[PDB]
């Protein structure tokens, strides 16, 4: 998954999230064509009760039928307030996509943390199963007294060995906007005046 | 009317693509094709023309959602992935040509230029043709995925055979990708899904043992459908409905979340308790997600129950401030 946001000086917007499933796909190339199929189908269910790539499971609404989009995670999410775009932003992470997001939304609105600082942040993930196993990646990892007291509770704590997510976002105040890439990834946002 | 346009993109090529449209007078929409498929060159370990994807739209004033997610092929099967005793084998629906769905981006991007774009389409593809004949800088991380793909792969595909040279820093250049850009660019998604890059696409399948056929093809549409809208503390969110979980997700998330607005209440960000109460949360929407969640054609998905406010209030009366709920007691919640 890769995502992007965009937000033109009418106040359109777009925000897109796409890709492949894994990184590069399949691994097959579609020879003299010179692109990587996908291995979406993954993302079904294969199986009742066994997880699939990112420990998520299902059972007859997500199994494999002919012609049937695989569940997603995806999430491609737009704000408005006053009827006008105030807030546009996805992210890749598979089962994390939406509790990544999820987050930076709290972070925004409850807290009210600057945009970068929103998307910096710490985040976390877990998902009912494995049991009661909280994941973490390696820029933010979960440490010290937070870890500890989580652990005591009965957590297992996990690095999930990938960044938990690349957030891009772009909040507009007003006529003025801001953009904010994650720090996790090689992004880059860019105000462009007309 | 705002001081301006704004990209932010997973790549500095992304980035200028989408900044140029802008500054050539395109909408949100023309930034937004050129910037899919100049990724679909720079980003190739998700930026795709053989993938799927979501897009939301906020145009004059008006929400939408563009389904372009890819679907099994019409000789697909429930079983497909499992061995003669009844176990999923590894990696079959991971790696090679059987792992593939339809792809939906190239007639995705079309669908939405078509409905809301104001450049030509074969202007749009100009800068990823440009990537993909003079080339772009290979990433660190991306090259570090590239060494973990070929690891997953285990020489069981042709990867190597084309981004085997992909080093960081230096420039790569995809001469064959840069020609199905310009067919897509003069011809349409037909190219694609029903011209010579369909040949393609077939010819490799038939050779993999892959299920994709030309009727597959011809068949694929993208999908225009309501987006879910979520509102709180006066704001409206726009997001993916099914068949994508995320909407209903983040509807349950942050319902859930406001219902238990006390427990929130002087608790810091990433404190124990914050990550606990969001654990809580996600305990219950992992539950539903499970059990009741699809393509939202092929079954009738309960989406009015499992975003029912009162439905809401419930589910975050489940939710345990003070320790872990015991996981064999949490259940989806139409059950
Ligand atoms: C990236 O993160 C892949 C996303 C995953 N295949 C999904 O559709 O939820």
């Amino acid at each position: 998954t890769t995502h992007f946001s965009i937000v033109d000086k009418d106040g359109n917007a777009v925000s897109n999230t796409y890709t492949l499933n894994w990184d590069f796909g399949s691994g097959v190339v579609v020879k003299g064509a010179g692109f990587l199929l996908n291995d979406e189908m993954d993302d079904f269910s294969s199986k009742p009760g066994v997880a699939n790539a990112f420990g998520v499971v299902g059972s007859d609404a997500n199994a494999i039928e002919p012609g049937k989009r695989m569940l997603s995670s995806m999430s491609p999410s737009i704000v408005t307030r006053d009827g006008h775009v105030s807030l546009v932003l996805g992210t890749p992470g598979g089962s994390r996509i939406f509790t990544s997001i999820f987050q930076v939304l709290n972070n925004v609105y409850d807290f009210h943390l600057p945009l970068e600082k929103a998307v910096a942040a710490q985040r976390v993930h877990h998902q009912l199963l494995p049991k009661d196993t909280i994941y973490y990646d390696a820029y933010a990892p979960l440490t010290g007294k937070v870890a500890d007291e989580l652990k005591a509770m009965g957590y297992t704590l996990e690095d999930q060995g990938w960044n938990m997510g690349d957030i891009q976002a772009i909040r507009v105040n007003g006529k003025a906007l801001e953009t904010a890439s994650d720090p996790r990834g090689r992004g880059v946002g860019m105000v462009v005046k007309p | 009317t705002l001081d301006g346009g704004a990209v932010a993109a997973p790549d500095q090529y992304g980035a200028k693509v989408a900044a140029e449209i802008l500054k050539k007078g395109g909408n949100a929409v023309d930034a937004a094709v050129a910037t899919a498929f100049t990724l679909a060159v720079t980003y190739p370990e998700a930026g795709n023309i053989g993938g799927g994807g979501f897009m939301t739209l906020y145009v004059d004033g008006k929400p939408y959602f563009l389904d372009y997610r890819e679907i099994a092929p019409k000789a697909a099967t429930k079983t497909m992935y499992l061995n003669e005793k009844g176990e999923v084998i590894e990696n079959l629906s991971l790696v090679g040509a059987k792992a593939a769905g339809v792809p939906g981006t190239v007639m995705g991007l079309w669908e939405a230029h078509q409905r809301f774009g104001k450049l030509k389409w074969s202007e749009l593809l100009t800068p990823a043709i440009g990537y993909a004949q003079t080339g772009f800088k290979v990433a660190d991380q991306q090259y570090q995925y590239r060494q973990d793909a070929i690891a997953l792969f285990n020489g069981k595909t042709n990867f190597g055979d084309y981004f085997g040279t992909m080093k960081p820093g230096e420039v790569f250049k995809q001469p064959e990708l840069a020609k199905t850009l310009e067919r897509i660019a003069d011809k349409g998604p037909d190219d694609f899904y029903k011209g010579e890059t369909a040949k393609l696409l077939i010819a490799q399948m038939k050779q993999d043992g892959g299920l994709i056929t030309s009727d597959d093809l011809v068949d694929y549409q993208a999908k225009w459908r309501e987006p879910m809208r979520i509102d709180w503390q006066g704001n409206t969110l726009y997001t993916a409905p099914l068949p994508s979980s995320g909407g209903i997700a983040l509807a349950q998330l942050i319902g859930i979340k406001e219902q238990r607005a006390a427990d929130f209440k002087g608790v810091e960000l990433n404190s124990a308790k914050y990550i606990h109460l969001l654990s809580e949360i996600e305990k219950r929407v992992f539950a539903d997600r499970a059990d009741y969640l699809g393509d939202p054609q092929f079954s009738k998905v309960p989406v009015a129950q499992l975003t029912d406010p009162k439905y809401i209030a419930k589910r975050a009366g489940e939710v345990n401030p003070d320790a872990i709920s015991a996981t064999e007691k949490v259940r989806p919640g139409l059950e």
